């Protein structure tokens, strides 16, 4: 996150990590199994964070929980990033507490002006790289469609929404894929990508976690 | 297989990084160079001093990952220290392969996607240009610039420094 705070100890208690050997993207617990990322997150064997926010401590409300199932979007294009989220079964039901906690999936989407927090341990820099130890945080408003189309012209898909500032200064950035997009308590969104971080016109673009609702409860009934 | 720098840590995207040649004994760094009748260093070429880094390159892709590999399509830049008046006003200085030259150049003036990736190539890497995807490598000209150029089947092996830390 770049031009955000820290969120602080057992504030974003949905935020996971996910690790294979080195972080590198982030996602959200949907129940005490699932977890909620981006599609171009995937890869095999991947560790699940939960309870986390000092990165160079071992908290003790922390659970390092193996992947035991990674499942991509069907239609998730890599060439477009239409698409692109991704369900994570862990290998075992993760305890649930104040430290680790669940987030809702939306009854509906969200409008544009609608405050959101993003958060992950992603780089905090627009040029070249600086990771936090501690979860950063940002407020950030949905931006509407046309502004979004404005910003990325002929890139905007149905799935994607754009959330942040056209001025520039405040954004996520790399290393906070998958992490969550939070508005009135729902999972709205998705980290997806952007051009760049935090720059003018150039706002963070979304996967649109309303459109999936059915895709994702479907998919934990059938796993 | 993984892309790693020189201290065996994986490329991060959106990392700045000294493309430095993996053999040693001819020429240095990438970094900017005048050619032929261009009166602004708009060509990519190595460095042909063996002790000069060059300039850094900013390397990422779109999605927000925290790391690259050979999979991901890649935008390529030049960090913006100490140019020439030519160029110093420019926020980013993106690599472009140009012209029936196939060279590679920065485009300051101007899809999804970039058109590069970066691949694992005997013991170190190699660069190559996804138009599918060819080489690049160096070819020398008549006034011994040492310019990347599109070039498949002859590689330049080169291997990534962080520029800070």
């Amino acid at each position: 996150i770049v031009g955000g705070y820290t969120c602080g100890a057992n504030t974003v208690p949905y935020q996971v990590s996910l690790n294979s050997g080195y972080h590198f993207c982030g996602g959200s617990l949907i129940n005490s199994q699932w977890v909620v990322s981006a599609a171009h997150c995937y890869k095999s064997g991947i560790q699940v964070r939960l309870g986390e926010d000092n990165i160079n401590v071992v908290e003790g409300n922390e659970q390092f929980i193996s992947a035991s199932k990674s499942i991509v979007h069907p239609s998730y294009n890599s060439n477009t990033l239409n698409n692109d989220i991704m369900l994570i079964k862990l290998k075992s039901a993760a305890s649930l507490n104040s430290r680790v906690a669940s987030i809702s999936l939306p009854t509906s989407c969200a409008s544009a002006g609608t405050q959101c927090l993003i958060s992950g341990w992603g780089n905090t820099k627009s040029s070249g790289t600086s990771y936090p130890d501690v979860l950063k945080c940002l407020k950030a408003p949905i931006l509407s469609d046309s502004s979004c189309k404005s910003a990325y012209p002929g890139q905007i898909t149905s799935n994607m929404f754009c959330a942040g500032y056209l001025e520039g200064g405040k954004d996520s950035c790399q290393g906070d894929s998958g992490g969550p997009v939070v508005c009135s308590g729902k999972l709205q969104g998705i980290v997806s990508w952007g051009s760049g971080c935090a720059q003018k016109n150039k706002p963070g673009v979304y996967t649109k976690v309303c459109n999936y609702v059915s895709w994702i409860k479907q998919t934990i009934a059938s796993n | 297989k993984e892309l790693l720098d020189s201290d065996g840590d994986i490329l991060r995207n959106g990392g700045t990084y000294y493309i430095l040649p993996a053999l040693r004994g001819k020429g240095g760094g990438l970094e900017l160079a005048k050619t032929g009748d261009e009166t602004c260093p708009l060509n990519v070429v190595q460095a042909r001093s063996e002790t000069k880094r060059g300039r850094p390159a900013i390397i990422w892709t779109p999605p927000r990952i925290a790391i690259l590999t050979p999979a991901f399509y890649l935008n390529i830049e030049f960090q913006t220290r100490d140019l020439p008046a030519c160029l110093e006003e420019y926020s980013r200085l993106p690599w472009k392969v140009e012209g029936e030259s196939q060279e590679v150049k920065i485009a300051p003036k101007e899809h999804l996607f970039g058109s590069f990736k970066i691949k694992p190539y005997r013991d170190d890497y190699k660069l190559v240009y996804c138009e599918s995807c060819k080489d690049l490598g160096i070819s020398i000209d008549d006034e011994n610039n040492r310019l990347l150029v599109v070039k498949d089947g002859d590689p330049l092996a080169v291997r990534f420094v962080k520029a800070h830390r």
